[PDB]
DNA sequence: GGGCGGCGCCCGAACAGGGACTG
DNA sequence: GTCCCTGTTCGGGCGCCG
């Protein structure tokens, strides 16, 4: 087949992006699978005259003996030049599979498989770097899908058709299928899915159901006596939460504070203050007014660390005006892996911002550059890679969100 | 001879040409090296005579080898470098001895005149013309063009490793038992095989080398050990660094303390307890290399401690894959760490230092924490494995620790050591307001263009205070606000501030710090039995908050 | 005595980003 | 927006190797 000249974006050089340091087995099956892609004729080895690269590391299922490659491509993806089923997220079960083989039976343009170069390390720098570079369309860039988006519609043309109930939508790798079917009848229809992927030569995250995603209010504190320091913390709270919620009033639970009163005083609440505080709970049920999904704006996701295995995270596009607001719990207090929790967010987080919009969000991470990038791709389990940021967060924000 | 191996293509970079640079004088010595370089050189097809129609020249010189009475030849190609196309260098970093296996046999191999083996680009051979003078009347001077890689261009290297890696490749495939660490043209040559079947493989693989043009002489060929490799030796059993020389000089420049501060890192490898914190300080301002600076007595004390420590003898072990790696950590002051990475207590793979400051303000436990990512890293680099750790922190510190801290923070396996100085947290603010303790509503005010201030507090016992500060800005008046309730007040106190900023600094529990106010405020903290922070919205009518805003606004 | 590339440390100079402020 | 404060990157020295 004749290949798709591909651009990079006006005025945009290629990915200069140094390799980093993986683990034995990370290399040893990047070796493996790179000499075997090789074999195949799916990259070829290059010099140095190569100026380009972009960092390789390999993932490996849980109860699995099958590592993946992957490819941060998040600078080329980002560079190269540009090519929803809202239903998809108000079905019942969805599961996704990985159907990035099936990009390598495309060849890819000549003129532009230098800028996917790539370089294997070794252990203790026994040798110089391996560089390969890709001849067909890469695991993970993103114009893999939009090239191939054809091949994918005359595949699935007829499995549509004996199926129209079920939702079937393609990010980058990744094959996302949603039906209304039995937990069983569903695990039933993506094995024939498989089987029919499997017949044409492209071969096929556990399970979803996104009707059980689930948005986290914010809440205020029920008591029976207030202290200074209860309402003073209170007043913060709604202090912030009127950016949000501009119906929220003040004025009544902070006249409670006039004078220098000790911390530890009890003030009994007036009833124009308990009808402010009754007020408050009530407009913070109502949904925020005016936010809609701009898709050329930027996905902006913010983490915050609660404590106890729990986290809150907002995905919005221009602050305040919040697209959703939930939380993540696990276990608690044994042998919690902060780094690993927080990955794991991530990744879920992502998850819902593809199936909701079709798009991965930008992670403000509330951790140490250095901590995050020593020990995130231990956790990784995705295909794609969502671009990050990290920020050393105000306690005040924590305090905000908390339960 | 010169390889067989195809070479590669290089461009200059778009709109740019070939250099034009007159040649500058040279000594009658260097020039006499250079002839005699040259002449053998063109003989054998490394360099061609080129006449008119080469418009290009660059400057070229000679500087005596390593340690031998050998020339090396220079070029300096700046100009071509600033003109010509980007690589993507290939060595990603240096091998250490510490990451090396033992080996039944071992060899050790220099490839002779390994650039000049190499061919180059034969569309880039023009713009590499340079001129030999020939400071004689009866002598004219010749003007040459590589044919190979020079000394001084800037694709020499990344081309010659490549090449190298290639030209290896196939030996590498029929003999994968056989481990070849490939420095520069330096090859160490590591197996289990007996001293005479591996004496046969490396005849084999120089063999294998001279059939793609590259030579091993005699010479440089190493047999038996001590192996001299990377700047270090190499004895069966353990490893050493090369005798470190600290420069004895005695007034100090930057470029002198430049010179002893890089020469005591490289040998914080294998010398435990070094310490270049008070050296790196002296640094700081100066806006010269050349500027004479006198050293602190801490300094001076530092380097003598550093003297004696090199004193010492000191090897290191090699890599055992079947034992865990175990890194241990201690801690001396100012922010600095030491450590030492083994599998056998007292046998060292290798030791290190750690003491990057991070961040204005810090505590101890963050300190650790980066020094464990930094050792994480680099045991990655050198075994590809993440080691056990032992901290001189306990258990409780850092669950209060990462209890309390709004960050994602983590450690691995980790055991506790009781070796001090340990690591603790020197205070933990209280979570509830303390009954029975006063209420200080601090705050401060500056004057953006009169840079006059004002901090102050007021207490729900009546007391209240006013100080006016001189230079200030708003954040400052509220640490001072902050530092004025601390003094004033009893072991136990709530301190009620709207200053985000403070707040974010304080509640991160440092223990040391940039800001000589942090540190009085610091000091205070630990002194005292149970503090209390809240926040409150500034110029909201908060009652407390009002009063000391409207007293320090005056 | 100077030219090249790699890694390391350490310092400062630019640059970015968030909070608090003036009238 | 400006002023302040803080973190990150990138370049320049030195060390070491070739
Ligand atoms: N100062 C140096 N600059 C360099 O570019 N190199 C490069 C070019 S030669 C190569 C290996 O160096 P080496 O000391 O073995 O010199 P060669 O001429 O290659 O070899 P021999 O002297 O014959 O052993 O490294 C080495 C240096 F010591
Ligand atoms: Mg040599
Ligand atoms: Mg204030």
């Amino acid at each position: 087949i004749e290949t798709v000249p591909v651009k990079l974006k006006p005025g945009m050089d290629g990915p200069k992006v140094k390799q980093w340091p993986l683990t034995e087995e990370k290399i040893k099956a990047l070796v493996e699978i790179c000499t075997e892609m090789e074999k195949e004729g799916k990259i070829s080895k290059i010099g140095p005259e190569n100026p380009y690269n972009t960092p390789v590391f390999a993932i490996k299922k849980k109860d699995s003996t099958k590592w993946r490659k992957l490819v941060d491509f998040r600078e080329l993806n980002k560079r190269t030049q540009d090519f929803h089923p809202a239903g998809l997220k108000k079905k019942k079960s969805v599961t996704v599979l990985d159907v990035g083989d099936a990009y390598f039976s495309v060849p890819l343009d000549e003129d532009f498989r230098k800028y996917t170069a790539f370089t294997i390390p070794s252990i203790n720098n026994e040798t110089p770097g391996i560089r390969y570079q890709y001849n067909v369309l890469p695991q993970g860039w993103k114009g893999s899908p939009a090239i191939f988006q054809s091949s994918m519609t005359k595949i699935l043309e007829p499995f549509r058709k004996q199926n129209p109930d079920i939702v079937i939508y393609q990010y980058m790798d990744d094959l996302y299928v949603g039906s209304d079917l039995e937990i069983g009848q569903h695990r039933t229809k993506i094995e024939e899915l498989r089987q029919h992927l499997l017949r044409w030569g492209l071969t096929t995250g556990y399970e979803l159901h996104p009707d059980k995603w689930t948005v986290q209010p914010i809440v205020l504190p029920e008591k029976d006596s207030w202290t200074v320091n209860d309402i003073q913390k209170l007043v913060g709270k709604l202090n912030w939460a009127s950016q949000i919620y501009p119906g929220i009033k003040v004025r009544q639970l902070s006249k409670l504070l006039r004078g220098t009163k000790a911390l530890t005083e009890v003030i009994p609440l007036t009833e124009e203050a308990e009808l402010e505080l009754a007020e408050n709970r009530e407009i913070l049920k109502e949904p925020v007014h005016g936010v809609y999904y701009d898709p050329s704006k930027d996905l902006i996701a913010e983490i915050q660390k609660q404590g106890q295995g729990q986290w809150t995270y907002q995905i919005y596009q221009e602050p305040f005006k919040n697209l959703k607001t939930g939380k993540y719990a696990r276990m608690r207090g044994a042998h919690t892996n902060d780094v690993k929790q927080l990955t794991e967010a991530v990744q879920k987080i992502t998850t819902e911002s593809i199936v909701i919009w079709g798009k991965t969000p930008k992670f403000k991470l509330p951790i140490q550059k250095e901590t995050w990038e020593t020990w995130w791709t231990e956790y990784w389990q995705a295909t794609w890679i969502p671009e990050w940021e990290f920020v050393n967060t105000p306690p005040l924000v924590k305090l905000w969100y908390q339960l | 001879p010169i390889s067989p191996i195809e070479t590669v293509p290089v461009k200059l970079k778009p709109g740019m040409d070939g250099p034009k640079v007159k040649q500058w004088p040279l000594t009658e010595e260097k020039i006499k090296a250079l002839v005699e370089i040259c002449t053998e050189m063109e003989k054998e097809g490394k360099i061609s005579k080129i006449g008119p129609e080469n418009p290009y020249n660059t400057p070229v010189f000679a500087i005596k080898k390593k340690d031998s009475t050998k020339w090396r030849k220079l070029v300096d190609f700046r100009e071509l470098n600033k003109r010509t196309q980007d690589f993507w260098e290939v060595q990603l970093g240096i091998p250490h001895p510490a990451g090396l296996k033992k080996k039944k046999s071992v060899t050790v191999l220099d490839v002779g005149d390994a650039y000049f083996s190499v061919p180059l680009d034969e569309d880039f051979r023009k713009y590499t013309a340079f001129t030999i003078p020939s400071i004689n009347n009866e002598t004219p001077g010749i003007r040459y063009q590589y044919n190979v890689l020079p000394q001084g261009w800037k694709g020499s290297p990344a081309i010659f490793q490549s090449s190298m890696t290639k030209i290896l490749e196939p030996f590498r495939k029929q003999n994968p038992d056989i481990v070849i660490y490939q420095y520069m043209d330096d090859l160490y040559v590591g197996s289990d095989l007996e001293i005479g079947q591996h004496r046969t493989k490396i005849e084999e693989l120089r063999q294998h080398l001279l059939r793609w043009g590259l030579t091993t002489p005699d010479k440089k060929h190493q047999k038996e050990p001590p192996f001299l490799w990377m700047g270090y030796e190499l004895h069966p059993d353990k490893w050493t660094v090369q005798p470190i020389v600290l420069p004895e000089k005695d007034s100090w420049t930057v470029n002198d303390i430049c010179k002893l501060v890089g020469k005591l890192n490289w040998a914080s490898q294998i010398y435990p307890g070094i310490k270049v914190r008070q050296l790196s300080k002296l640094l700081r301002g100066t806006k010269a290399l050349t500027e004479v600076i006198p050293l602190t007595e801490e300094a001076e004390l530092e380097l003598a401690e550093n003297r004696e420590i090199l004193k010492e003898p000191v090897h290191g072990v090699y890599y055992d894959p079947s034992k865990d790696l175990i890194a241990e950590i201690q801690k001396q002051g100012q922010g600095q760490w030491t450590y030492q990475i083994y599998q056998e207590p007292f046998k060292n793979l290798k030791t290190g230092k750690y003491a990057r400051m991070r961040g204005a303000h810090t505590n101890d436990v963050k300190q650790l924490t980066e020094a464990v990512q930094k050792i994480t890293t680099e045991s990655i680099v050198i075994w590809g494995k993440t080691p056990k750790f032992k901290l001189p922190i306990q258990k409780e510190t850092w669950e209060t620790w990462w209890t309390e801290y709004w960050q994602a923070t983590w450690i691995p396996e980790w055991e506790f050591v009781n070796t001090p100085p340990l690591v603790k947290l020197w205070y933990q603010l209280e979570k509830e307001p303390i009954v029975g303790a006063e209420t200080f509503y601090v705050d401060g005010a500056a004057n953006r263009e009169t840079k006059l201030g004002k901090a102050g507090y007021v207490t729900n016992r009546g007391r209240q205070k006013v100080v006016t500060l001189t230079d200030t800005t708003n954040q400052k008046t509220e640490l001072q606000a902050i530092y004025l309730a601390l003094q004033d007040s009893g072991l136990e106190v709530n301190i009620v501030t709207d200053s985000q900023y403070a707040l974010g600094i304080i509640q991160a529990q440092p223990d040391q710090s940039e800001s000589e106010l942090v540190n009085q405020i610091i000091e205070q903290l630990i002194k005292k039995e149970k503090v209390y922070l809240a926040w409150v919205p500034a110029h909201k009518g908060i009652g407390g908050n009002e009063q000391v805003d409207k007293l320090v606004s005056a």
